[PDB]
């Protein structure tokens, strides 16, 4: 949330 | 100006995908780290430049 | 130092192939502007850095 | 430049 990484937009479900 | 993309242009990007494409995972921790180059350096280049005019400030003044 | 990678970096680096794996153009074309950006911003902190050092050179002596 | 990521021959050098 503070360090921005690319997989944190992978798909929830 | 000179800059193309910030972090945040590098974060957002998407690609389609193709039938015999670029590894994800590779592809995204790669841009993982120019993520972090682009912050770097955004934050370098801010400093810097505010040193400069600072310093000018500082020379041009008795 | 800070910086991760350059941009001769970025233009050498090997991704694998995977089946539905990111389109190679698209990954391509935009890592073309990556490396613009790394190229400009290598020599934006060059130049600024150098200023500053000839700046500093200038204040502190006579 | 030379480092254009998507030149049709990168294959030669990277
Ligand atoms: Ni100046």
């Amino acid at each position: 949330i503070l360090r921005r990484s690319r997989s944190d937009r992978k798909k929830l479900a | 100006g000179a800059i193309i993309f910030s972090a945040k242009d590098i974060f957002e990007q998407e690609f389609g995908r193709e039938v015999r494409g670029y590894n994800k995972v590779e592809v995204d921790e790669f841009l993982d780290d120019v993520i972090k180059d682009y912050e770097t350096y955004a934050a370098l280049v801010k400093s810097l430049r505010q040193e400069i005019a600072d310093l000018k400030e500082e020379l041009t003044r008795k």
